[PDB]
């Protein structure tokens, strides 16, 4: 009952070998929310794709700690994973064991995190420039959402460069993206602080308030007292001095004109996402009850005011006493299924140069690496006597499935894109990667392009994807239990 | 005869499953529990004792392992394919006409000369580090992925050296077990004392204390009831928390005696005081305490309070009302280490706790879990090994050894007797074949091969798993319990009896 | 794999089937020809020459036997049995997973280690009628219904003893084998002359002649065709009987030919004559040669006349006109024999005949031809025990001892072989293991006694049938013949070397 688990691997990795690359084709996601989602993200197919088969579970397992320390190589996951144990049932065919062919990747991992070092050709300057990052972030961009590499490498670089002085304290939890209705992509912009698209309900302008809390003669008798209730609210609110008052739910009329009498900036907003993100910044928490006047659940901020920006009131949540790590990124989209796909290839470019926080080493994708990587475990693979040959050259044959992606998702013959990436290595031209053209099957210098990926992801990426081919492996026989 | 021969296939079926899951160059089980835990490991007690089987007859044999387990805790899997090839040879005798009474009487005979070789291949030789490496590397292979064999080799054996001196008795509850995530499988490590699940909630708290004093309390010093004969007394709301004072102040006044204890055992600078209350603490009387730099926890376990009174010294009191410095104990580099997700104390560098804490760590669920088992599996074949002096040789030497004494032992007890000694001959035999097949070399080539080593002295010999020759297995670091091989032929020729025994099979309302 | 255990589980279920007709106190197996022909015997031979069998896997089983009745006539059942345990120990280990090959390796070094071992305990023990009485015991008490043993054993090995000297090799085309019914079964006894199917039958006959002179010829003394240049040309039925008159002058004066030759070669009294013609003789010869004392035989077999020449010494002749005293004989009693309904001739105490008769007496057919086989069985097994000077224990003790040396022998060729010799082993004691059920006893229980009989010296230990204990083989009169043993390990290890190498079966048309 081997090969079940391989047939089960194999297919969830065709359903992203498609989606690898710039030109990767999208996906039909309906949500189980009664959606429907319109992508080319691989980390959003297995959140929605229910894989119930445990053997290729491993595999995701192994993708979701793709998300943790990095924010990269997810397709790496799927793809190299998939093509290890496709070429290891050739290996069973002729009657291998599945030790020997354990023992030979354990091997090849090892001699494949020593080679990638030499082939880091070059690196970031350590600038803190927008220029340094919008340059570099062009690798992000790709395959996550194609044609708007002009506009958000300049947008995600304007974010990371205002925390970049705070060393060893930019996190991607500092940066919170919000997307608003409106033309396109070129209504983008970026501002520091925490921003909210909701206007402000109150007259209020600006107010640096450190406290922010976040939330027939009878029938006239009641209908007055009522008056006096909310009144006797703000009054409360008074009392303990919150001039910024962040309402969750609904306002009334009256409260408008209260929040106005006391001097009270009032603002609502009904998501409570952007709730949640409050939680976390100044520390001022959602109390369920109506104003509930406990000054220990409010905030602390130095400024707040009302802004506008591509004609949008938007409230401003800024420090300037106190060193100010946040900034948010304010998007337009005209619609909201693409729009929040540009959501996501942001917070891969925060990911990106949170690794870089790091020792800075960068290595050329595009299949330039792949088989250069490729190149030399094969040395290793034909020189190293017993029987570990067989799964460290099938190991190296794994590495070239990923441009063999490329070339079919760009159209291009899978074949003849090794065969040319083989001959410039021959040669020695290195860092020498697959141009992205549906009519140009030849290749070029992805150096000087600017495409450049991270070395420090790569190592993670083929760790936890040779880690998982023995997990699965490992496993002969899946068998149920009932407790 | 037809219905005996439905539990003689329904255990070879077993033995099929429970063959290429030994060794390190065995292959793993998955546990599919339908709620949405996976479990991988190799030990054949897990893959019986929490699973179910299809067959009736081969949930019987599942019991077999937890009763093994209670004994030894390993070699269960050995256990079933022994007795799957028992079965399996016997049915050749029966086939020709015998019956299963004679046959078990041979066993019976080979049970006595097979337990009185073991006396033989035994080494009396003193324990040492140098011996118990060589111990758990063998036990905790056939657990990792080949990469956590010399990582948790020095930790299982440095956490039996640390709780066990001048012929004292082991015991297994001075071991604790604990797992975190957000960190690399390779990073397993040693713990001097016991970390503690929940810490201190306040900011004025020392991130970490080189010395501190202790002080074992099971009061609670949140808003609690009244003590004396009275009642809430009031009018309105407002008085109502007027008498909730009232039943705070014989809580405040008892935090009031503990900075009281605090400045007269060593007020001065340089020093320090861990509360380790179990109980709840009020955040206010945690702001009391923390000005005077006492580093207070709350809701902690029952369990962790008995073995701070081990480590610690400091005994348990139930009143502030008799607080006396006669109950305090004492903790070295007192800290509390940040991690990714939550943080923990650490009473590290005591002088001796008499209890460690071995902290695993690893990503995944189903890997944290299935190191907890090579943990508990390593260190049962290490007290095996201290409590018992005596190890022999594992690679299948003892079985090899043993079954070249059984074809030349004469019947000493029946005449047909030598027919089950001829069968049981070639059953312990099993285990190098089944080693040669997860090797992957020829099965029979590893038989021969440690069969025609013969000489005029000792000369135990084993499988090489790597290369498949003739291998040593005393020399090259390979040693098993005393009791391990003991149990198995008590436990497999007891269960094969029972088995032969049965004549026909009956419904009692299936 | 699957083609093998096709053909393993073939061979079992042939072992289940020829085991229950191994030795005496076994049963017998029935041969159904569906014309009218009921038939009983033991011997696998003719249980799977003559047998048809579903399997054609087990068909190539049955051309085995064939030939092995060919050379050794004995031990075919026996064959099968070693075949089918053979592949059933060869089942153990390939369900480990070890290739065929190897294991026939093992076979060939075993095979070649129990040849030796024959050489080690084969006995060269004179050859004479105590000995041989004890071997062809052997022989024929497995194809009879224990008690024409002692019947039958005094026939054999004295029909053998009377055509042996002068260090003459055995030939079995020296005895006739004749049948006769109408009488019992325990009558069957040793002729010294040769019978005859047909004889004299005339009044004036002489019931037994003391002495006479055996006349060989071939002439037709009935109506042939004329001798001349004439023919048959009449024109009733009156004209007809002339020519009767000259077509019988061509046999009538052949007939007064014989007499002048009487009374020229021995006239006188105390004498006889015995004419032994091929041909049919007509009643007016008859009364012509029985008055002179002459008796005239006719419708004589083929064979009988080549051991006719043989028994007399008189010359086969072709034509009265060639008579001459060269070609006349001499025997000694020369009578005829009477059965209930039939009578034959009898020609014993012969000069220097070289050519013995077995007359087989029995009451029904299927039980006379059962006797047929044994006789034919029987006087196989005493053959090769002479020719071949040596010969072994009987009793199954052959095994016994043979699996005492491969268990204590290594190959010297390579280890993993060793496992073959084993199965090589285990695939002998069968033998001890069918007998032990055919007695009604414990398979095992006699194998144990067997194995542990032990001694300081050179020990032959067999199989009791009657009571179960160890018995030897020399001491009760139990023996084989050396070349059974050799043409059996040297065949049996052949087959399973054939059909287990056979890796796939493709059905060709
Ligand atoms: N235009 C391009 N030129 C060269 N390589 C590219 C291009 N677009 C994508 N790639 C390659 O595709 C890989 C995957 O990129 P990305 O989508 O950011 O990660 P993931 O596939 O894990 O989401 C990168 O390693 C990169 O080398
Ligand atoms: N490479 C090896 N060399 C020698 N002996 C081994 C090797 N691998 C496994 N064994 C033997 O297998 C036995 C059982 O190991 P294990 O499966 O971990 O315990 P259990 O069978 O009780 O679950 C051990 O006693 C050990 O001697
Ligand atoms: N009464 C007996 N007890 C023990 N062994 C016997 C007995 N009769 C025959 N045998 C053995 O059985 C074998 C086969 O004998 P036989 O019946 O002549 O050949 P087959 O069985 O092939 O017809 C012989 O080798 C002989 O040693």
């Amino acid at each position: 009952a081997v090969y079940r688990n391989i047939q089960a691997c194999k297919e969830l990795a065709q359903t992203t070998r498609t989606a690898y690359g710039p030109n990767g084709m999208n996906k039909m996601v309906i949500n189980h929310l009664e959606k429907l989602f319109v992508t080319n993200d691989a980390a959003t197919i297995l959140r929605e794709l229910e894989v119930q088969h445990p053997a290729a579970k491993m595999i995701v397992m192994a993708s979701h700690m793709q998300e943790q320390e990095v924010g990269d190589g997810t397709n790496f996951v799927l793809v190299f994973a998939g093509a290890l144990l496709e070429l290891a049932e050739e290996l069973l065919r002729i009657g291998l064991s599945v030790s020997e062919v354990i023992e030979g990747y354990e091997i090849a991992c090892r001699k494949a995190h020593e080679i990638l070092p030499n082939l880091v050709c070059c690196s970031a300057k350590n600038l803190r420039d927008i220029d340094e990052v919008s340059s570099l972030l062009r690798t992000s961009i790709m395959s996550k959402q194609y044609g708007n590499e002009v506009f958000l490498a300049k947008l995600i670089a304007q974010a990371c460069v205002s925390i970049f002085p705070d060393s060893g304290h930019f996190n991607v939890d500092n940066i919170r993206v919000c997307k608003i209705l409106g033309s396109g992509i070129s209504s983008s912009s970026v501002l520091h602080g925490m921003v909210f698209k909701k206007e402000t309900e109150g007259d209020v302008t600006s107010v640096k308030d450190a406290k922010i809390a976040v939330y027939a003669e009878e029938l006239m008798n009641f209908s007055k007292g009522e008056e006096n209730l909310m009144d006797a609210q703000v009054k409360a609110i008074a009392d303990t001095g919150a001039n910024v008052v962040v309402t969750g739910g609904k306002v009334a009329d009256m409260a408008l004109h209260y929040a106005n009498k006391y001097n009270i900036m009032l603002v609502r907003l009904n998501s409570k996402w952007d709730l949640r993100r409050l939680c976390k910044t100044v520390g001022a928490t959602a109390l369920p009850r109506l104003t509930p006047p406990v000054l220990e659940e409010m905030g602390h901020c130095d400024s707040v005011y009302l802004s506008e920006v591509g004609d949008t009131q938007v409230v401003v949540f800024k420090h300037e006493k106190e060193d100010g790590a946040i900034s948010t990124i304010v998007l337009r989209g005209s619609t909201d299924n693409l729009m929040d796909d540009i959501e996501r290839a942001v917070d891969d470019g925060v990911n990106t140069f949170k690794v870089l926080t790091r020792d800075k080493r960068l290595v050329p994708g595009g299949g330039a690496t792949e088989i250069e990587l490729a190149k030399q475990i094969t040395s290793y693979g034909e020189t190293c006597p017993g029987l570990e040959q067989y799964a460290i050259k099938k190991f190296a044959e794994a590495f070239e499935a990923i441009p063999r992606a490329l070339a079919e998702n760009s159209g291009v013959k899978a074949n003849e894109v090794i065969s040319k990436l083989y001959a410039v290595h021959q040669e020695g031209n290195k860092n020498v990667g697959l141009d992205i053209e549906a009519e140009v099957p030849a290749v070029k210098d992805m150096l000087e392009a600017g495409i450049l990926d991270t070395y420090l992801g790569k190592y993670w990426a083929i760790k936890l994807a040779t880690n998982a081919a023995v997990t699965v492996l490992r496993v002969d026989q899946i068998i149920m239990a009932k407790p | 005869q037809a219905a005996l021969a439905v539990n003689i296939s329904a255990a070879r079926g077993l033995q099929d499953v429970l063959r290429t899951n030994l060794g390190p160059k065995g292959t793993m089980k998955m546990l599919v529990s339908g709620a949405g835990d996976i479990k991988l490991t190799k030990d054949g007690n897990v893959l019986l004792h929490e699973m179910q089987i299809q067959h009736p007859t081969a949930s019987l044999i599942a019991k077999v392992a937890t009763a093994q387990d209670d004994i030894t805790g390993d070699g269960t899997t050995s256990n079933v394919l022994i007795i799957g090839e028992l079965l399996k040879q016997a049915d050749l005798y029966i086939s020709e006409g015998l019956h299963p009474r004679i046959i078990t009487e041979g066993f019976e005979a080979a049970k006595e000369k097979a337990l009185q070789f073991l006396e033989e291949v035994k080494v009396s030789r003193e324990m040492d580090r140098e011996t118990l490496i060589d111990v758990a590397r063998t036990s905790l292979r056939t657990k990792v992925h080949a990469e956590l064999a010399d990582v948790l080799t020095e930790a299982v054996v440095d956490s039996i050296l640390a709780i066990k001196k001048q012929d004292e008795p082991i015991d297994l509850f001075m071991i604790e077990i604990m797992e975190m995530k957000h960190k690399s499988e390779t990073d397993t490590s040693l713990i001097r004392g016991l970390v503690l699940d929940h810490g201190a909630r306040h900011p004025d708290m020392k991130k970490r204390v080189e010395d501190a004093y202790i002080l074992t309390c099971n009061v609670s010093l949140e808003y609690e009831k009244t003590e004396v004969n009275s009642g809430f007394f009031y009018k309105s709301a407002e008085e109502r928390e007027k008498l909730v004072k009232a039943e705070r102040k014989f809580i405040e006044d008892r935090v009031k005696k503990i900075i009281e204890l605090k400045r007269k055992v060593c007020g001065d600078s340089d020093k320090g005081f861990v509360v380790i209350n179990q109980k709840g603490i009020d955040p206010f009387s945690l702001d009391a305490l923390s000005k005077e730099g006492i580093v207070a926890l709350r809701r902690a376990k029952r369990r962790n309070m008995e073995r701070l009174t081990l480590a610690c010294g400091g005994v348990a009191l139930n009143s502030f009302d008799d607080l006396s410095p006669d109950c305090l104990g004492h903790a070295g580099l007192v800290y509390e280490y940040t991690l990714g997700e939550e943080k923990f104390t650490f009473i590290e560098k005591c002088n001796n706790p008499r209890s460690v804490t071995l902290l695993i760590k690893g990503p995944n669920k189903h890997t944290l879990t299935q190191i907890k088992d090579a943990v508990r599996d390593g260190l049962r074949a290490v007290k095996n090994a201290i409590d018992d002096g005596c190890v022999v040789p594992g690679a299948g030497a003892v079985e090899v050894a043993m079954a070249e004494a059984l074809i030349k032992h004469k019947p000493s007890v029946k005449g047909r007797a030598q027919l089950g000694v001829q069968a049981f001959a070639d059953a312990l035999l099993i285990i190098p074949k089944v080693l040669a097949q997860n090797s992957g070399f020829d099965l029979q080539e590893t038989l021969v091969k440690i069969q025609a080593e013969h000489s005029e002295s000792g000369q135990l010999v084993g499988v090489d798993l790597n290369t498949g020759e003739p291998m040593v297995a005393a020399e090259v670091g390979v040693w098993d319990n005393y009791c391990v091989k003991k149990q198995l032929l008590h436990s497999c020729t007891v269960i094969a009896t029972n088995i032969l025994l049965v004549d026909e099979i009956m419904r009692a309302g299936m």
